[PDB]
């Protein structure tokens, strides 16, 4: 269910074939026009539309364009070259701008900033002042 | 990977995550502040670096921090 | 002959000012006041909060260069 | 004299800087005729540079060998008209146009917007101010023996080095 | 303590209005918060902000 | 001809490569607690006026230096 | 009907309220400064119309207004100019002995000893040398007397006055509405017809009847005074029958299509006029006379309210071919709805024919006695190549600002728009390998010739020699347009120019035009000109196709047109903008047409110009050195730059003692750019702090707090002091070196 | 040219001759190990420099050496 398009030469290359490739789906009421973010334009089908892309950006930024001008929303996926497929955007089917009952913590000082060791303090070790 | 870390006067704004071009941010449960939520940054892998969510943060000093760390395919930005 | 030294004097004030500024703001300043955490040598903070190129203590050495070479000169 | 300067009345070769500088201005005003606008103009320049070193001469400047006048900056109160004086002078006009601008930042600033006054001036309220600069070295001077010229060391912010 | 309308001094070093005075507008009464106090100030600083949230051990109180 | 212009511009590669490695000792190696009010310490303690006031003084030497051959030009 | 016209009454009211309010044209700025930056972005917005209203009415009229307030400080200029040579200039001794007097409008003040500026230059009279050209094109008009050139001053500053009338009234009290300005098959029809046919056509009826018999007699050696008035020349046909004997006829031979009764005025003779060195006005007459035949018919090929004529929108939507899919659909929305897209073409256009202008006027000089004014020659063809120049990538900026604000991709599916945006990939590395290709081979033929000449080798350079690259494309083509006169224009007298051969033209002494040989030092110079165009062209080519997205940024054109960067992941995003793709190319521009004016400047000097004597011995400027020394980086070094600066250097206690002056003024502003360009903002704002805190220190600082110069402001001012120290320090060498030789 | 125009106006030529490289017939055979990318910022002033100084430097040196030694005096 690939949208309609004559083809750019700012699609994929090697990288996909051999390192991780990317592909988004999303659901149209209608048939519309939009930009490709590698492409200049398509014209997306009615019902689910399925694209494979190089980079999560250029997967996210059509997302955007998706979101506040055309009102749908949509799924990110990895896809490796021996098959495996990952299932990243949205994680837990809750966009990250909305809070979600279940959520942990990664990556939190429990300080404010200025509250960072000095560099001679952490001398001679593995490690670095934000990591304390 | 970049090193992507959330200080304590977070406020819970959820900015940084609207700006965030790669999904590397989300904004998870905490009984800290008025909003009762704080940044987090669980997928700091496909964080590319461009610092576009410290524009976006509006405390003093900033909440949200990004490190320069080790380059990988994703962090360095290529398409090849 | 005065005239001369005037302007060899002008070089080594500046390019004083340069080096010496980057030392003493190699630690921190009103626009980055976490400049430790980042180390000697670093691309810059940003375009946020108007925009950071050559914030680094590094810059500093790399901008009084072009001052050693004219003063010299 | 002083570097072994010689006085510009006794100079051998600023003598002869006056001669070439008329002598080319005469071989200039002969190829016009005598009632017509170059040669009045032509005229007219050569009585300003024949002043020009007659002033000089009397002036009391020192000469070099290069029969141009050179200045002493010792403090050498027999050269006073050379830096001091005018040094004088100048401090007096430099510190009155900061006194009076500082006066300004000073007046406006109690006030709503005081960024509105900077850009579109309060004429009025300006012109009284440049004027009371007259006597700065009496005016700054009883602010640094009051407490109003100098802030205290808490109400300057700094870098978080120190 | 402050109370609403008081004005400040901002003791917090890495803050852009360290020894600067400016003028409270809401304690929060919850303890919860770790930065109760919202401050506001007439200068903006380099993201052009014109207030912060502070603790109470981080401002001095002018008269 | 050729030695003294070697000297002096090896001198100006020594001068700048002082200050930039009294760069590199404040941000990985000096330590605040180790030289409370110290005479190293102080210096940052006015570090705005050192860099103020070398400023000043380059301004000024700027300004009537480049003034004084414009005016003879 | 559908051409009709619109006008909206009282749209705006006129009041002093706004001007007290700076920044009242944005929403932002509006509020007040609060930092230093605010000043910085009130000029920098203020005329972007575009970001100030969502109405595309009140942009265009906002435009239309512009241009007449536009309008009316070209006509303050003409007015200024027409009155400083009718009260402070030579013309009346210029007129009288062209060859010898030198030509000046201007006269200064003495005050501080600059009265030397006043040069001695003949008629009893004293001034600054001007070398823009307005004696000769005075003396084309048939001037003759300081009289005339007062009415012009005069109509010059009614006309300025009728200008700011007109701006004021289309913007206040009659604003015309939408619908009238998207009328552009009327306007097409009006500016063909209308501005360029009935403008040749008047223009003719002026050289005929008042231009063409006063040049007969002052080329005769009549001397002004006994000429008549140019109104004695519209009454008494006998006074006009005596130069040319076919008014006798009148005007019915042209009633009766006999208009080969006129060969007397309406000449195709060629070459120019051995008396003056200038092109026959007898042949500038019949040019216009054709044009104007040629503009009015095209002013008929669109359809306005009568049936007949061409829609622009049927012919466009007819061309598509079977590689371009839908071709041609959508360009008239796009044409038709938006102001960037239409000075991307006009100012592509306008600055393509500065070019052209610059190399049709020293090879077939069209105003009498220029040619031999050699300083006139290399300033008029310079300012029309820098003029050029920034026209040019002007085009291309605002093809990028269209492709970020005004481009949409729903009004655009698989049309030649959209189809370049799919391959852009394959233009830009294409491009860049023409580059690569043109830069190794063009530059690397000076290396060789420098190394070989360095190690003892002249015999294997690239030179007229050694190994010969002659250009045999372009000497096959001059051959044909020496033997054009009789052949392929058979009632052509005599060659279009004297550059592609034939005789030599003399006025005074001095040489008006030769043939110019082309050998393979000129070859080497061409794949110069080639290269540096090809690569200026890559700049902004890829400026305009990445605008909106990249594989690097795919949201390019929410950023916008102008941003800093994204920061500094992703590697480096700085100057990723289409902005900076406009702000890099202008120094290549730089470079293109600095190698321009270097390689004319050069090639008059050596192989043109110059005086003779008996026997027609040639005696040119510097000598014929131009085929042995431009091989090499080090003859360019040394025999143009270091031997011609002798004027510039040794300008003290003369009359062109300003051109040393500015010459270094120059050499001083440019190296002050680099400052600019070198360093960037966050170390300047630290600068800042700590002289801020000296201020706080003394209890005063400014409420508008200083802020550094942005990172976008601070590559603006250095490019911008780049430019004028660069062609500042080049105007400074060029015309004390060609006043000295003139 | 290494100072005045920045890193991501060469990134995105890079990338149009990383695809043209890998699009051209018998240029397919061949693959490089390391992904072609442009210098980066604190690489490109560090370069910039270097070319600056040693331009400065040796273009001085061949002046005063060769003025000398072709006057002798
Ligand atoms: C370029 C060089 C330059 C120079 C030479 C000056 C010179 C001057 N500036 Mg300006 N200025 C400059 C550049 C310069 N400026 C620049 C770049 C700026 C930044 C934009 C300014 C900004 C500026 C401001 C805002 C002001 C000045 C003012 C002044 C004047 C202060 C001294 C004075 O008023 O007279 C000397 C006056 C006296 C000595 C009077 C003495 C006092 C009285 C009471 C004694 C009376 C004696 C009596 C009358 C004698 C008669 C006795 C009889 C028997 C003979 C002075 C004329 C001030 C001004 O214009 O004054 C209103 C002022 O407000 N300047
Ligand atoms: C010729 C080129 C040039 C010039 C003129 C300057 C000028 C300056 N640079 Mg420099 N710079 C340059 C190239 C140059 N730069 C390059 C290539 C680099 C490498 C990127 C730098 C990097 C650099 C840095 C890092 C620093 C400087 C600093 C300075 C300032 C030194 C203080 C001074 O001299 O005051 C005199 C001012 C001038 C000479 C500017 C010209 C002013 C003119 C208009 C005055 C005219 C004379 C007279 C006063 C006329 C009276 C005025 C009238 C109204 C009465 C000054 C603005 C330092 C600074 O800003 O400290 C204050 C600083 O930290 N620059
Ligand atoms: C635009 C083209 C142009 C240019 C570049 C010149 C240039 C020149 N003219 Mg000229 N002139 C022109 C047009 C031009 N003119 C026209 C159209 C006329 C006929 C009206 C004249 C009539 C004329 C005469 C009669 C003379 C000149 C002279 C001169 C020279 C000295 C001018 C001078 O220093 O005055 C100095 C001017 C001032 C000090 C005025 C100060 C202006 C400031 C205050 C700007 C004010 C703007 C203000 C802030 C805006 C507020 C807006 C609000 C009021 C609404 C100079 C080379 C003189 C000359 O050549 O001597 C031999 C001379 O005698 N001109
Ligand atoms: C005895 C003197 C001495 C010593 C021991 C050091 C030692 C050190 N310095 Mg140092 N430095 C010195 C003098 C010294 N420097 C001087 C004189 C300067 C002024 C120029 C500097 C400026 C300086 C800076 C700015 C930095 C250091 C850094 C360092 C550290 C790592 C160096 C490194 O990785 O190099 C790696 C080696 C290279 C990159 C090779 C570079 C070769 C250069 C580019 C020249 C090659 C050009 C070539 C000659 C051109 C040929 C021309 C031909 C075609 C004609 C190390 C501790 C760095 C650091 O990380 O410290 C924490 C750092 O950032 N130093
Ligand atoms: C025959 C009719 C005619 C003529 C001569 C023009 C002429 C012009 N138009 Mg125009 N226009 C026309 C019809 C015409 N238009 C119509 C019908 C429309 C609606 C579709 C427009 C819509 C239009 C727009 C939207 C714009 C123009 C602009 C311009 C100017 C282009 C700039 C230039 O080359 O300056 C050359 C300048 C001159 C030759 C000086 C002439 C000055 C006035 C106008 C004299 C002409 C009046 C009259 C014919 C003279 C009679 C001579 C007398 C001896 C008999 C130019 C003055 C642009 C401009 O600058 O606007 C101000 C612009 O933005 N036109
Ligand atoms: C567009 C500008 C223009 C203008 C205003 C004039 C104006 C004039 N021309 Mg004319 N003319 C023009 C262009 C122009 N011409 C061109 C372009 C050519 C060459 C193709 C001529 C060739 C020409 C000749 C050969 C003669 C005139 C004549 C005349 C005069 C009387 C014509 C008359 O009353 O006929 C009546 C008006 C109409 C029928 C309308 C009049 C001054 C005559 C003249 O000089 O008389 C003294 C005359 O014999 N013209
Ligand atoms: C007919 C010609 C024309 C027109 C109408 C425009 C119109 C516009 N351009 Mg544009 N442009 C043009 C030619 C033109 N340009 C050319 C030839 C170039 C290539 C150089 C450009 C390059 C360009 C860029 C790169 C940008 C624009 C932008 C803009 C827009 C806002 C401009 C503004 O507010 O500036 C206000 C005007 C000023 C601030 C004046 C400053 C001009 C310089 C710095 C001074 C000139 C020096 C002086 C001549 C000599 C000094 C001597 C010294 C001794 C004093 C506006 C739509 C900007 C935009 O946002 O687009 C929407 C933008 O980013 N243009
Ligand atoms: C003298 C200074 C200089 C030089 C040599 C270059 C060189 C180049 N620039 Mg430029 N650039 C400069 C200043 C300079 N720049 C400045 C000041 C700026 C700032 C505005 C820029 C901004 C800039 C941009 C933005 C762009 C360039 C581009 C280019 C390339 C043009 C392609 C080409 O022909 O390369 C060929 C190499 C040469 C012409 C120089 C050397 C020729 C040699 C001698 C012949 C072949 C040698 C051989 C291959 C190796 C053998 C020698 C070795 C074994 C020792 C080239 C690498 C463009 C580009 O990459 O497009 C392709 C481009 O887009 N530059
Ligand atoms: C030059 C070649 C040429 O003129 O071909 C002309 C060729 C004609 O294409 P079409 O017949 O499809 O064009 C029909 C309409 O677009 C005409 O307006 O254009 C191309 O195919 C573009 C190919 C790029 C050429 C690569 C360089
Ligand atoms: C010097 C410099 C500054 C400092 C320049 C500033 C802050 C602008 C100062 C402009 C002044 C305030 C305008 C008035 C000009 C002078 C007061 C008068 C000089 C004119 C003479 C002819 C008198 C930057 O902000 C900057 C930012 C980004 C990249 C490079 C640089 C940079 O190189
Ligand atoms: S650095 Fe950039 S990509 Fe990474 S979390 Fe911040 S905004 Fe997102
Ligand atoms: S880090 Fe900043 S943007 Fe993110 S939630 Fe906290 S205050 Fe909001
Ligand atoms: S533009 Fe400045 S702040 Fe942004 S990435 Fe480049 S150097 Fe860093």
């Amino acid at each position: 269910p690939s949208p309609i398009f004559g083809g750019s030469t700012g699609g994929w290359l090697r990288k996909a074939q051999v390192e991780e490739k990317y592909v988004i789906t999303w659901d149209s009421p209608k048939e519309q026009i939009f930009e490709m973010p590698t492409g200049g334009a398509a014209i997306m089908r009615e019902g689910p539309n399925l694209l494979k892309l190089a980079r999560k950006e250029q997967c996210l930024a059509l997302g955007t364009r998706l979101r506040s001008k055309y009102k749908i929303k949509y799924q990110f996926y990895r896809v490796f070259p021996n098959g495996e497929v990952q299932y990243l955007h949205p994680k837990d089917g809750v966009y990250p701008e909305k809070v979600n009952a279940g959520r942990q913590g990664v990556g939190q000082n429990f300080r404010s900033i200025g509250k960072n060791v000095s560099p001679i303090e952490v001398k001679f070790t593995g490690k670095q002042p934000y990591d304390l | 990977s970049h090193s992507v870390k959330i200080y304590d006067t977070c406020i819970g704004c959820t900015q940084c995550v609207r700006a965030c071009p790669t999904d590397v941010l989300e904004m998870i449960p905490w009984g800290g502040c008025k909003a009762k939520q704080i940044a987090s940054a669980p997928r700091t892998e496909d964080c590319v670096g461009c610092k576009r969510c410290e524009s976006a943060c509006p405390t003093d000093f900033l909440s949200v921090r990004v490190y320069l760390w080790h380059e990988t395919t994703r962090s360095m930005g290529l398409a090849y | 002959d005065f005239l001369v030294h005037h302007a060899i004097a002008l070089g080594l004030h500046v390019t004083a000012l340069i080096l010496v500024k980057g030392a003493l703001d190699a630690r921190g300043s009103k626009l980055m006041p976490d400049k430790k955490d980042f180390g000697y040598s670093f691309p810059c903070d940003g375009p946020g909060r108007g925009g950071t190129c050559d914030i680094s203590a590094w810059d500093a050495f790399y901008l009084a260069m072009f001052w050693m070479l004219n003063t010299i000169g | 004299d002083i570097s072994g300067l010689t006085p510009c009345k006794e100079s051998k070769q600023f003598a002869k800087r006056e001669k070439q500088a008329l002598k080319k201005l005469q071989a200039s005003l002969k190829l016009y005729a005598d009632d017509s606008a170059p040669a009045l103009a032509i005229k007219a320049t050569m009585e300003k540079t024949k002043k020009r070193f007659d002033n000089y001469g009397k002036y009391g400047l020192l000469c070099g060998s290069d029969g141009l006048p050179h200045l002493i900056v010792s403090g050498d109160q027999r050269h006073w008209g050379e830096f001091i004086t005018p040094g004088i002078l100048f401090l007096y006009i430099a510190g009155w146009i900061g006194w009076v601008g500082r006066s300004y930042l000073i007046a406006i600033r109690d006030e709503k917007k005081p960024t509105q006054k900077e850009i579109i001036i309060d004429v009025p309220l300006a012109s009284r101010l440049l004027f009371r600069g007259f006597s700065w070295p009496v005016a700054a001077y009883r602010e640094l023996l009051n407490g109003e010229l100098v802030d205290a060391a808490a109400a300057a912010a700094a870098a978080a080095a120190a | 303590g402050p109370k609403r309308g008081a004005k400040v001094k901002i003791l917090r070093k890495e803050s852009y209005w360290y020894k600067g005075t400016g003028s409270v507008v809401a304690v929060d009464q919850d303890p919860n918060t770790r930065y109760p106090v919202v401050v506001r100030f007439n200068k903006v600083n380099y993201a052009n902000v014109s207030t912060n949230n502070y603790a109470l051990d981080e401002i001095q109180e002018v008269e | 001809a050729a030695l003294y212009t070697h000297h002096q511009y090896i001198a100006g590669f020594l001068m700048v490569g002082a200050f930039a490695h009294g760069a590199i000792f404040f941000v990985r190696d000096y330590d605040p607690e180790l030289n409370k009010n110290n005479v190293l310490a102080r210096m940052l303690e006015h570090k705005e006026a050192i860099i103020s006031h070398l400023s000043w003084a380059s301004l000024f030497l700027g300004f009537h230096t480049l003034g004084l051959y414009i005016h003879n030009d | 009907k559908n051409v009709q016209i619109f006008v909206e009454k009282d749209a705006v009211e006129t009041s002093f309220e706004k001007w007290s309010q700076p920044g009242h044209f944005s929403r932002t700025l509006a509020k007040g400064p609060k930092t230093t930056t605010w000043i910085w972005n009130l000029h920098a917005d203020a005329h972007d119309f575009d970001s100030q209203t969502n109405s595309l009415e009140e942009v265009s009229r906002k435009i239309f207004s512009a241009h007449f307030g536009q309008l009316a400080a070209i006509f303050l200029w003409i007015s200024g100019m027409h009155f400083h040579g009718a009260y402070f200039s030579n013309y009346s001794a210029w007129l009288s002995d062209p060859i010898k007097i030198k030509q000046s409008s201007q006269v200064v003040w003495p005050i501080v000893g600059q009265e030397i500026l006043n040069a001695d230059v003949g008629g009893n009279f004293q001034g600054v040398q001007t070398t823009s050209g307005w004696f000769q094109m005075w003396r084309a008009e048939g001037i003759t007397s300081e009289v005339e050139l007062y009415w012009i001053a005069i109509g010059g500053l009614i006309m300025s006055a009728l200008m700011l009338f007109a701006g004021w009234f289309h913007y206040h009290k009659a604003a015309p509405k939408l619908e009238w300005f998207q009328n552009a098959e009327s306007m097409m029809n009006h500016h063909l017809a209308g501005l360029l046919g009935l403008g040749c056509l008047s223009w003719s009826g002026h050289q005929i009847h008042i231009a063409l018999p006063i040049n007969k007699l002052l080329d005769a050696g009549v001397s002004p005074q006994e000429i008549p008035l140019p109104h004695e020349f519209l009454i008494n046909r006998d006074l006009m029958a005596q130069l040319y004997p076919s008014f006798e006829k009148g005007l019915t031979p042209f009633f009766s299509g006999q208009w080969g009764v006129y060969s007397d005025f309406l000449t195709f003779k060629g070459g120019l006029n051995p008396v003056t060195g200038g092109l026959w006005l007898s042949d500038i007459a019949h040019h216009h006379l054709a044009l104007s035949v040629l503009f009015i018919i095209a002013g008929h090929m669109y359809r306005t309210n009568w049936g007949i004529g061409h829609s622009m929108k049927e012919i466009l939507e007819a061309h598509k071919g079977p590689f371009t899919g839908e071709g041609h659909k959508g360009l008239y929305e796009i044409l038709t709805t938006s102001w960037h897209a239409q000075l991307a073409i006009n100012l592509a256009m306008i600055g393509s024919l500065s070019i052209i202008v610059a190399h049709h006027m020293y090879a077939m000089p069209p105003y009498p006695y220029i040619a031999t004014d050699y300083a006139t020659q290399l300033s008029l063809f310079t300012h029309h190549m820098w003029i050029g120049g920034f026209c040019v990538v002007g085009g291309a900026a605002h093809g990028a600002i269209f492709m970020v604000r005004d481009y949409t991709p729903a009004n655009n599916y698989n049309n030649l728009l959209d189809r370049d945006l799919r391959h852009r990939d394959e233009i830009i590395s294409n491009l860049n390998w023409v580059c690569i290709f043109l830069g190794c081979h063009a530059f690397g033929f000076y290396i060789h010739n420098d190394t070989m000449r360095a190690l003892g080798r002249p015999q294997d350079m690239f030179s007229d020699k050694a190994i010969q690259l002659q250009p045999i494309f372009a000497q096959w083509i001059q051959n044909i347009h020496l033997l054009a006169p009789g052949t392929t224009a058979p009632n052509a007298l005599a060659t279009t120019s004297y550059a592609f051969g034939g005789d030599i033209v003399e006025v005074g002494g001095k040489i008006a035009m030769m043939p110019i040989k082309l050998g393979t030092a000129d070859f080497m110079v061409h794949h110069i000109h080639a290269f540096t165009i090809h690569v200026t062209v890559l700049i902004l080519l890829k400026g305009v196709l990445y605008a909106r997205s990249s594989k690097l940024i795919p949201d390019k054109a929410n950023l916008g047109f102008r941003f800093p960067c994204d920061g500094p992941g992703r590697g480096g995003t700085c100057q990723s903008s289409s902005w900076d793709h406009v702000f890099l190319g202008l120094f290549w521009m730089y470079n293109a047409i600095s190698v321009v004016i270097f390689h004319f400047s050069w090639k008059m000097q050596s192989d043109v110009w110059g005086t003779v004597t008996a026997d027609g011995s040639i005696s040119h400027i510097t000598g014929g050195n131009f085929a042995q020394s431009s091989i090499t980086i080090n003859g360019w070094l040394r025999d143009f730059l270091w031997s011609q600066a002798s004027q510039v250097i040794q300008s003290y206690g003369s009359a062109s003692s300003a051109y040393g002056l500015i010459f270094l003024g120059a050499h001083f502003i440019w190296a002050f750019s680099l400052m600019f360009l070198f360093s960037g903002r966050g170390y300047w704002q630290e600068l800042i702090e700590s002289i801020v805190w000296a201020h706080n220190k003394l209890n005063f600082a400014p409420a508008i707090q200083p802020r550094a110069l942005s990172i976008t402001q601070g590559r603006a001012v250095g490019l911008a002091h780049y430019l004028l120290g660069g062609i500042g320090t080049t105007w400074a060498f060029f015309l004390a070196r060609s006043l000295s030789i003139t | 040219m290494f100072l005045i125009s920045w890193r991501g106006y060469w990134q995105e030529l890079i990338e149009t001759l990383v695809w043209a490289h890998e699009r051209t017939p018998l240029a397919n055979l061949i693959r490089w190990r390391d992904k072609p990318v442009a210098l980066s910022i604190v690489q490109a002033r560090l370069v910039g420099l270097v070319h600056f100084s040693v331009g400065y430097i040796l273009t001085y040196a061949a002046f005063l050496i060769a003025s000398t030694s072709g006057k002798f005096g």
